[PDB]
């Protein structure tokens, strides 16, 4: 007895033979009766020994009730054998490789004794082996035919002799196979073919067939009762007519019981949901019951705003608080507190509903406990939810790490409130809005869950984004506008001041301790900056940034106050500037709340957000804010100005049209006239910058609510205002105008065919306030429908990609070395290459990067002591700068537009620590002290040397044990930052004890920033990269959809994640640098090279071609006039006479003169690119003098050297080969433009200068080899968007860097942290090959993780292959433990807890 | 321009492998004449371990890459001489790596001489200085003792490490063999460079 | 058919021999009953009309 | 009310557990599974009615108590119904050197 | 005759591409039990894991201690708190928690569970209060 | 009503 | 035809929220009757209403 | 709740009569709609409808506002002035809670 605690460590999959069924069966099904009255009939399929599903009886086998009984399998002894439905393909493979007479293998086992085990049998069965002679019994192997009428019948074809392979005969055949043959064919000894035939099937436990799937079982039992029990079928017995039909229907019944309505690739044959149909798809067993679950003790409601709630609070209706209960166990310390809940009971709130008495080991109703007076120790009380309880708040779809957060409950006692109320600043965590969104709320009742909710999942932990490493929450909408209105210097009423009474009223709802106004007279005037400083003095921070209010596009108009365009906060005091989206807005990196979180913790940041939001809202409570129709109304003069601007745009469009009409539009090389015309029209119809002048002439910026919302960043943008007031402009769909889809050349019924006006192609000349006409409204509806379609399918595409990425990355978990490993196989030597949490990073500028050799000496070379130590320190600084420059200039070289930056994300802002210590210092300008300065230098040097020990522990630091090289590299950036910010020049007014404190603070901050052991960093990366994907979809109508540049939708991300080959890429690009640094400046040379490497083939320049059976030294009549220019060619080319091997076959091609002119293709170029290309040929051209009307004709005469298959067919193949020859360019490059490149180079003074005058070729299509062959391109700086090309030519490391770069390009400016891209790239390249995020990548990376691959997709094939291969599935990661009903061993469960026996004995 | 780049870069491939050149160096024109006439060019190099490395530069239209019997005869004859022959390198065109028959003779010859290393490589592997490519980080082979101490500190097996193919261009230029360890200094945008150790596995072909 | 989207458009091109409409449309005919509920729908973003 | 795939992904990204445990087992179909640890097959254990048995190896039954869910038990029963034998290896017992 | 509740036949198409000899002894077939492990505790001076508790480890320690105080309640704390969560948090903060943290570094094939045992009463606590 | 299915 | 003030009032109408007059609700603004049906059938002759 | 311009709204707060803001002439709203719902959505039809209905109520008329009908926002705003209101529909309002 006493079943001890255990955990499943591995799962073994095997084929279950009839012996296993007999061993595991608790009962034998023998009758067809279902129920004997109110009880199951004994021996039937419902027999209670199989388990109980009804309350009306117990099990018998385990003597448990329905809830505690897991069910037990039975046995049905089949009178005739049946084939295993899941392994029909295995039966077919085994039948074709072993002799059906003696069981010996007909194939040569030595032939396949070099393949891997999972492939030996497949290749053995691939060979024909029909008619092969056995070397043991000299029998002839028949043709194993799979019947096309069903999925299980096999036919033996002996040179036309047809006999049915019955399961009994198959078992006789399979029982003669030795285990030696099984092993030599790559199969496990548990995969002997004798298990593929079942004489005793297993009827599943009733637990999986509750009281249809039992109809099939009943029918199977009934049909099995018909077959005689002594039936003995041998090869060639001629079962007459009815045993045959009965056997076929029994086998079909079993096959439909197991595999009905599921196909699988391993299905051989043709023509009540089954067992295997329950598993797959969203509603299947795995995804619906194992990966997710329905739960109890949970609530859902609509969410609405409540500005009186803190960011970490949620408004809970009281009716829900008396439904969900918290389980508090009564002990000595809580009996007094819990007694009021017990006394209130179910009649008053806060009360309780149930009590679990320990003495009775059962739950007691509160209305039956009226005689208990008090509660006993060990009792469990289920009390109502009260204010201050923690709750899990969740909004679906749950895509971010903050999609589930823990809030403190605020119980709303108003009975008429049924919504989940929350602060509007908390919506950023969930991507929620108050327009109908519903959120799930469940209160943790168990002690462990409550501890975790208040310690691990509180929303204060999600204030900093795991994705972007920046703040998530901030002021939104009314709060941003209110902050601007409160902090602005002047109102339309004069100076922005309030009296003491209204200044006090601003702090009424801040929920903080109010500031002191006793030093203010009732008539004293306080500006908004003063009250903002009063609030922000509690968390003093330093801020200096231009506000969103100041925009350069607005500067020519308006009159910006000089005190409003430079926001400065010094030690919590707002000196100047306004507060808006840049400073207080949500998601504003570097904003005031981000700084507050960095210096005082995210809880302080949330409290400050609430306080400042209350301040702004209380200010607007008096200032007022509104938008009216007149806010969007231009003055008549401004309307005339807008009309004039649009008239100028349409006049430029009409000038382009006039150029087209006169045939003056000449497209460049690479574009057709239609494409060039469309590009010119798109450029001509863009609104100028001066469209804002009429708008701002009609707008009073100090009074305009719409302009104030747009300019302060609260809501809207400049295009919104322009569309509302001036005009929408050109409607662009996928970068192009409206296509003529109504008819041939017609965009709408309202416009004529081949209309040239811009209005016919989507140019909207009217503003929204002016109103749109019917065609303008139709074009706008097309654009809006595009937006709606993209929004709708963004959810689905993001779901697909997110699920694939999660299942590809979920097993990646940080271990105790802070490496990332799948089980035990490494993915990263250190997480994010720095071992840091994404929530603990700060962007910091490195001051030495851009300095020249002289400013570096003038700013960092300390000359106050004549010591070599400071020379060494400056040398160390210079070497750090040089290493940084080299690394991040190399990074520039293998990227398209990744510029070297002065700022880095670091765990510790050293300069801020030094500034804080100096500000708190009770000293200043210390006297010169050589000993102190040298001591501080020594301390800093030792701290830098011992910095990588924060990655190990204090013990190894004390022992000074060797540091691994990768850990030394992990601290390189922090060593650089410390040596810069703690340089001797910068630490002259810092004492030695102050230096010790600074170093201790740096060490503490570095330790606090490390990634936790057991973090599911793969899932974090999957979320952080899948979240920007829906925004990437939302701009799908702003991306090109044409061939060669197809970037619409998820085409590029699916290309990246699926590791699609080069030929499968639709937006391949390459970047080529000229192999001459001094001539990259010439745009003409760059254009020359770009047009030179553009791929031109013979087919591009052919109007038509005709192959002829005529030799030369007769002639198709339609071209008898060709002999004139033919003889002219003979006369003009004396050394090009026809050779004496001229054959009958010859092509005659007409050259397209228009294409030749447009592509600058000369006839001599063709003649030399075909003559010195083709060995067995004789080519002739007409006199190129041809004007319009007479054509250039190229007759290519073949030779029998080519003919050295049907002659005509090989001649046509030769024609195809000749046509595809490369006349000009490099293969695979459809287009090649010239782009201006921004690059950094170190000049002779050691300075890093940003150069804008670099020209490079941005090709369409990739060929790294071809681009590296030409000598006009720098071969060492070829950048191609193709991951496969980079992998094939450069290697797996360059492929990893390319994956990083391409994912970064897809994410865009608002992308995740670099460590998530590193996670994606390192998972995909861990095996030395670029594996995908699809099923194939999982198969390559985790073949043994059968459960994970079943959970991803295709459970039936994965299960079948696992059973056949006898796969052992170790339980690791998340999917495998979850499918086994266990919990993943990560997070809180990554490290186990044991009892400190010594301490417990010595401290009872 | 494949043959020119091959000619200029194969010798720096040999030098980067720290191999002393044998015989002499021929001009470009004589090189392509030999490639067209004999069907291939052979370059002999000597390693520091007194072994011999032979590089065979076959032609795209050469007969040795179109008929399997010719390649079999060449490999059997070259392997029948009296030299240590540490490694045989056969540089062929990219579609030659797809013609299964030639790969079959390569495998048969590799099985025939287990102590002899035979590898077939495409043209693009030696058409550029691979270690000088900007996109390729610095790869370096670490001795088995350093790898063993690194694995012992990390409580790791060689099979737990990230894998790299022996046909990886940096690994080929380094001369790494399967079962060896390569230390890679990769540039990092989070830590400003990083160090990773990868396990060299079986080369593709 | 070449349709003038409104009688205003037809009146504008009354003497335009280069724009010879076969029919004139009433502008509200391009919207359904539910879309016509929205007032000044042409002054609103069309997605909001949806 | 369902806590789906994405909710579990979010909870495990926070590294929570003990809430995945609470919701997915205590507030869901979470049950107790018994495995013989000698053959890996589901064993029969009952404390009230004295039952400590294994339909596989009989005198070798060493039943371990494994936390599970009824959904996973049903899933394994379904796999075994398709003639796929599921064997749970179970974590080995670890002993401190005395 | 018209049936509406169709089952939507399900298809899998991407096939997987995973990459003397006697009947069976009592060793190769069987022995699913897995050999017992011995606990190889790394010496305190050879430990390489952090001397600071992770938030996961500290949270798990507090949760375990509070759950144990739910059924027990004999506490070494000085000040009286009315909830097991607060008691466990103060026990961790006052370095009086009776639990230990075992970090399983590696399980060897030979049957050794190499672990590092860490005392939370000599460790850095990252939790808030 | 699992017994509603008869014999 | 509700009277609507487009303004900021305590931050309670942010992100698609609206502040409603309680008096407007009480007077019958948007008030109405919600109807639910409960159809139950006798399974066979062994069941009856009572 | 929603307007005829597609602006959905969840009732987040119900205020008594005394707590509602009111104009100098005693007009108070049934609903208070955030102005920030306007810019990004560009539901100018709702603003124009409010402006027209302000004059309609004082004139006792029910104007047609069907799409594509000839519309002039400037003329309607001038029409507001002829009813005694401002050029915009903006009025002096008092905070109901504080006066
Ligand atoms: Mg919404
Ligand atoms: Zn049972
Ligand atoms: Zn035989
Ligand atoms: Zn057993």
């Amino acid at each position: 007895m006493e079943a001890g605690y255990a955990e499943i460590a591995a799962v073994q999959f095997n084929i279950a033979g009839d012996n296993d069924h007999k061993r595991q069966g608790v009962m034998e099904v023998t009758i067809s009766n279902l129920f004997e009255g109110t009880l199951p009939a004994e021996g039937g399929i419902y027999d209670a020994r199989m388990g109980t599903t009804d309350h009306h009886y117990k099990c018998i086998t385990c003597s448990h009730q329905r809830k505690q009984c897991m069910g037990h399998p039975g046995i049905l002894q089949m009178h005739a054998p049946v084939l295993q439905p899941l392994f029909i393909a295995e039966i077919r493979r085994w039948l074709r490789v072993i002799c059906l007479n003696c069981g010996a293998p007909i194939v040569d086992l030595k032939r396949y004794e070099h393949l891997i085990r999972p492939k030996r049998l497949i290749e053995a069965a691939s060979s024909q082996t029909e008619g092969k002679q056995c070397y043991v019994c000299k029998a002839v192997h028949p043709k194993i035919v799979k019947d096309s009428e069903d999925y299980f019948t096999f036919w033996a074809d002996q040179q036309g002799k047809i006999d049915k392979l019955y399961p009994q005969i198959i078992r006789e055949i399979f029982s003669r196979v030795t285990y030696d043959t099984v092993v030599k064919l790559g199969r496990s000894k548990n995969s002997h073919p004798e298990k593929l035939v079942l004489k005793a099937i297993q009827i599943p436990p009733i637990s999986i067939r509750p009281g249809d799937i039992n109809n099939v079982i009943q029918y199977l039992v009934r049909k099995n009762l018909l077959i005689p029990k002594d039936l003995q079928i041998v090869r060639g017995q001629k079962i007459p007519l009815n045993i045959d039909r009965n056997l076929q229907t029994i086998q079909q019944l079993y096959y439909n019981f197991l595999l009905d309505s599921v196909s699988t690739t391993a299905t051989q044959g043709g023509t009540a949901p089954s067992i295997m149909r329950r598993l797959p798809r969203k509603e299947g067993r795995i995804r619906k019951s194992l990966l997710g679950s329905q739960v109890w003790s949970i609530s859902r409601s609509t969410i609405c705003g409540n500005s009186d709630l803190h960011l970490d609070e949620v408004g809970y209706p009281i009716s829900f608080a008396r439904t969900l209960q918290v389980a508090e166990t009564v002990q000595h310390y809580n009996i007094n507190r819990l007694m009021p809940y017990f006394l209130n009971g179910k009649r008053q709130y806060p009360g309780c509903s149930r009590v679990y008495k320990q003495i009775t080991q059962s739950v007691h109703d509160i209305e039956g406990l009226k005689q208990d007076f008090r509660l006993e120790v060990g009792d469990i009380l289920y009390r109502d939810v009260v204010t201050g309880d923690v709750a899990f708040f969740n909004r679906q779809p749950s895509l971010e790490r903050s999609s589930i957060g823990v809030h403190r409950i605020v119980v709303l006692e108003n009975p008429k409130i049924s919504t989940f109320q929350m602060n509007v600043s908390a919506c950023a965590w969930y991507n929620a809005d108050f327009d109908g969104d519903q959120m799930n709320l469940w209160v943790p009742w168990s002690v462990m869950s409550r501890v975790e909710a208040e310690l691990l999942c509180s929303v204060r932990n999600w204030f900093i984004s795991t994705k972007s490493s920046g703040p998530v929450n901030g002021q939104v909408q009314d709060s941003t506008v209110g902050s601007f209105l409160l902090t602005r210097t002047n109102t339309p009423m004069g100076k922005n001041v309030m009296n003491k009474l209204h200044a006090m009223g601003l702090f009424q709802t801040t929920q903080t301790d109010p500031p002191c106004f006793a030093n203010y007279s009732p008539t004293d005037l306080l500006d908004g900056k003063s009250v903002v400083s009063m609030l922000l003095r509690q968390t003093p921070i330093n801020y200096q940034r231009a506000p969103t209010w100041y925009s350069e596009v607005y500067a020519p108009y308006m009159h910006y106050n000089k005190q409003d365009i430079s926001t400065q906060i010094r030690n919590g005091e707002l000196i100047e500037g306004v507060l808006d989206k840049k400073a207080v807005g949500a998601g504003s990196s570097g904003g005031i709340y981000h700084l507050i979180s960095r210096r005082y913790g995210p809880q302080q940041a949330l409290k400050m957000i609430f306080a400042t939001q209350q301040l702004a809202l209380n200010y607007v409570r008096n200032a007022g804010f509104t938008v009216s129709t007149a806010d969007m109304l231009l003055t008549p003069e401004a309307h005339q100005e807008v009309q004039e601007i649009i008239n100028e745009l349409l006049l430029e469009s009409e000038e382009i049209n006039n150029r087209l009409l006169h045939g003056d539009i000449m497209p460049p090389i690479g574009l057709t006239t239609h494409d060039f015309y469309e590009k010119l029209q798109l450029n001509a119809l863009k609104f100028p910058d001066r469209i804002l002048k009429p708008i701002m002439n009609s707008i009073n910026p100090e009074t305009n609510g719409l302009f104030q919302m747009v300019a302060t960043g609260a809501k809207g943008s400049n295009p919104n205002m322009i569309h509302i007031m001036a005009g929408i402009g050109q409607i662009e769909i996928n970068t192009q105008r409206i296509q003529p889809q109504f008819s041939f050349g017609r965009t709408l019924v309202y416009y004529p065919r081949f209309a040239l006006e811009a209005q016919a192609y989507g140019f909207i000349c009217n503003s929204y306030i002016a109103g749109l006409t019917s065609p303008e409204f139709i074009f706008g509806e097309m654009n809006g429908r595009f937006d709606l379609i993209n929004k709708a399918l963004s959810t689905s595409s993001t779901g697909y990609a997110n699920r694939k990425a999660i299942f590809g990355l979920q097993s990646c978990i940080v271990d105790y070395y802070r490496r990332v490993s799948i089980d035990t196989r490494l993915v990263q030597q250190l997480y994010g290459e720095d071992g840091l949490d994404a929530r603990q990073l700060e962007t910091v500028r490195f001051e030495t990067i851009m300095l020249s050799d002289q400013e570096l000496e003038d700013k960092f070379k300390y000359t106050g002591i004549q010591s070599p130590l400071f020379e060494e320190e400056f040398s160390r600084l210079k070497k750090d700068r040089d290493k940084y420059r080299q690394i991040f200039l190399n990074v520039e070289n293998f990227n398209f537009s990744q510029l070297l930056t002065d700022v880095r994300q670091v765990p510790v802002n050293v300069a801020s620590i030094v500034k804080n210590i100096l500000l708190s210092s009770t000293s200043g300008v210390l006297p010169f002290d050589e000993k102190s300065i040298l001591q501080k230098y020594a301390m800093v040097k030792t701290f830098c040397k011992n910095l990588p020990y924060v990655f190990i522990n204090n013990i190894q630091e004390r022992l000074q044990t060797p540091i691994p090289v990768y850990l030394k590299r992990a601290a390189s950036l922090m060593r650089m930052l410390i040596r810069i910010e703690l340089a001797t020049v910068k630490t002259l007014n810092i004492t030695c004890e102050q230096m010790s404190a600074i170093l201790d603070l740096i060490r503490l901050q570095y330790t606090q920033s490390l990634i936790n052991y057991g973090e599911a960093v793969g899932i974090l990366a999957a979320q952080s990269v899948s979240e920007p994907l829906t925004q990437y979809m939302l701009d799908s109508h702003h991306r090109s959809v044409a061939g060669g540049t197809n970037k619409s939708g998820i085409v590029r991300p699916q290309e990246i994640f699926s590791a699609k080959p080069v030929e499968a890429e639709q937006s391949s690009e390459m970047l080529l640098r000229l192999k001459n640094p001094e001539v990259e400046t010439n745009k003409t040379y760059a254009q020359e090279i770009a047009n030179s490497i553009e791929l031109i083939t013979f087919e591009r320049l052919i109007l038509q071609w005709h192959l002829l059976y005529e030799t030369y030294s007769v002639m198709y009549p339609d071209f008898a006039s060709d002999v004139e220019w033919m003889t002219d060619f003979l006369e003009n080319h004396p050394l090009l006479q026809p050779p004496e091997d001229i054959a009958n076959w010859c092509i005659r091609l007409e050259l397209n003169k228009t294409t030749m002119i447009l592509k600058s293709i000369s006839l001599e170029s063709i003649i030399n690119s075909l003559r010195a290309k083709h060995p067995n040929t004789y080519i002739m051209h007409s006199v190129e003098n041809t004007a319009s009307g007479i054509p250039i004709i190229i007759r290519i005469y073949l030779r029998e050297s080519a003919f050295r298959a049907t002659d005509e067919k090989i001649a046509v193949n030769v024609v195809d080969k000749l046509l595809n020859s490369t006349i000009r360019g490099i293969p695979g490059i459809k287009n090649a433009n010239v782009v201006k490149l921004m690059r950094h180079r170190v000049d002779a003074q050691g300075k890093l200068v940003r150069l804008d005058n670099i020209y490079a070729i941005k090709t369409n299509g990739t060929n790294i080899f071809g681009a590296m062959l030409d000598d006009n391109i720098d071969p060492y700086t070829i950048v191609s968007s193709s991951i496969g090309d980079t992998m094939e030519l450069y290697g797996i490391e360059a492929a990893r860097q390319k994956i990083i770069s391409e994912i970064r390009t897809v994410m865009g400016d608002k992308g995740p942290n670099h460590r998530h891209l590193l996670m994606y790239a390192d998972l995909m390249t861990r095996t030395g090959q670029v594996t995908s995020l699809e099923k194939a990548g999982l198969n390559a990376r985790e073949p043994s993780n059968v459960l994970l691959r079943m959970a991803l997709s295709s459970p039936v094939q994965v299960l079948t292959d696992a059973a056949v291969d006898s796969a052992v599935n170790p339980i690791y990661g998340i999917a495998a433990p979850t499918l086994m009903g266990s919990v993943p061993r990560i997070g809180t469960m990554y490290s186990d807890i044991i009892m400190d026996e010594k301490y417990i004995t010595e401290n009872y | 321009m494949a043959m020119q780049k091959l000619f200029t870069y194969i010798y720096e491939f040999i030098e980067y492998r720290k191999m002393v050149l044998l015989e002499e160096k021929v001009p470009y024109d004589k090189f392509v004449q030999m490639v067209l006439n004999t069907g291939f060019f052979r370059i002999n190099a000597e390693t520091l371990n007194h072994g011999i490395v032979s590089v065979f530069i076959f032609g795209a239209n050469g007969k040795y890459v179109h008929h399997g019997g010719d390649m079999r005869t060449l490999l059997t004859n070259t392997l029948n001489e009296k030299k240590h022959y540490e490694e045989l390198i056969l540089i062929v065109d990219k579609p030659v790596l797809s013609k299964k028959n030639i790969l079959d003779i390569i495998v048969e010859q590799r099985a025939a001489n287990p102590t002899i290393v035979i590898n077939i490589y495409p043209y693009h592997l030696f058409c550029i200085n691979i270690p000088k490519v900007s996109a390729i980080p610095k790869h370096k082979l670490i001795t088995q003792e350093e790898a063993q101490e690194f694995l012992g500190r990390e409580y790791l097996q060689p099979q737990d490490l990230m894998q790299i193919s022996a046909s990886d261009p940096p690994v080929v230029w380094l001369g790494g063999r399967p079962g060896d360890f390569v230390q890679i200094e990769r540039p990092s945008e989070t830590a400003m460079h990083a160090v990773v150790i990868r396990f060299i596995t079986k080369s593709k072909i | 058919c070449l349709v003038a989207f409104s009688i205003i458009e037809l009146r504008k091109h009354k003497h335009d021999v280069t724009r010879r409409f076969t029919h004139v449309d009433v502008p509200q005919a391009i919207l359904g009953l539910a879309a016509l509920v929205s007032p000044y729908a042409n002054c609103t973003q069309p997605a909001r009309v949806t | 009310l369902r806590l789906g795939e994405m909710e579990h992904w979010v909870l495990t990204a926070q590294g929570a557990m003990q809430t995945i445990i609470e919701k997915s087992h205590d507030d869901s179909d979470g049950c107790i599974s018994y495995i013989c640890r000698n053959c890996g097959e589901p064993a029969i254990y009952n404390a009230s009615h004295p039952i400590y048995k294994c339909m596989n190896c009989d005198v070798q039954a060493d039943i371990g108590m494994v936390d599970s869910r009824r959904s996973s038990i049903v899933f394994q029963h379904e796999m075994r119904a398709a003639n796929v034998n599921i064997t749970s290896v179970l974590s080995p017992r670890v002993f401190q050197p005395a | 005759l018209i049936m509406d509740d169709l089952v939507e036949e399900y298809v899998e198409t991407e096939e997987e591409n995973l990459v003397e000899i006697v009947e069976s002894p009592s060793i190769c077939e069987g022995f699913v039990q897995a050999s017992s492990q011995t606990l190889v505790i790394i010496p305190d001076n050879e430990r390489i894991t952090s001397n600071v508790l992770t938030t996961f480890e500290a949270t798990r320690l507090v949760a375990v201690r509070a759950q144990q105080l739910a059924i027990n309640g004999s506490t070494m704390l000085k000040k009286k708190y009315s909830s097991p969560i607060d008691i466990a948090k103060q026990e961790l903060f006052n370095r009086k928690i009776p639990l230990l943290v075992m970090r399983c570094i590696k399980v060897t094939p030979e049957g050794q569970k190499i672990v590092e045992i860490w005392n939370p009463r000599e460790m850095g606590i990252p939790l808030l209060d | 009503r699992t017994a509603d299915v008869g014999i | 035809n509700t009277i609507v003030a487009y303004m900021i009032y305590g931050g309670y109408n942010q992100e698609d929220s609206v502040i409603v007059s309680q008096s407007f609700i009480d007077r019958g603004g948007f008030a109405g009757t919600f109807y639910r049906e409960e159809k139950v059938e006798l399974e066979s002759d062994i069941e009856s209403f009572g | 709740m929603s307007s005829r311009s597609g602006n959905k709204g969840i009732a987040a707060l119900a205020l008594p009569t005394s707590d509602m803001p009111f104009t100098e002439d005693g007009l108070q709203p049934d609903l208070i709609v955030n102005p920030h719902s306007h810019p990004s959505r560009m539901t100018n039809g709702q603003m124009i409808e409010t402006t027209v209905g302000l004059a309609n109520a004082l004139q006792g008329v029910v104007t047609d506002g069907t799409a594509f009908l000839p519309i002039n926002v400037q003329l309607l705003s001038e029409r507001l002035a002829q009813e005694g209101l401002r050029f915009n529909g903006c009025q002096k309002m008092f905070n109901g809670q504080t006066g």
